[PDB]
């Protein structure tokens, strides 16, 4: 196979996550 | 009595035009092979 990169722009990489304690 | 000469019956035969007819004719589509370079689908894995 072959490699590759994805050009995603930084301000793309911010996540939010939400959860219950269990 | 009475000849047929003049009056005698008549035979059929049709002037078949099947000498100067087309053929009929089959299609087949020209598959843009795999054997030549064809592409294929980019199924991705990702290295963690």
């Amino acid at each position: 196979g072959t490699l590759k990169t994805s050009n995603l722009p930084e301000e793309l990489r911010k996540v939010f996550i939400t959860y219950s304690m269990d | 009595v009475r000849e047929p000469g003049s009056q005698a019956c008549l035979a059929i035969d049709p002037l078949v035009g099947e000498e100067g007819g087309a053929a009929v004719a089959k299609l087949e589509p020209h598959l843009q092979p795999r054997g030549q370079p064809a592409p294929q689908p980019l199924h991705t894995l990702v290295l963690a």
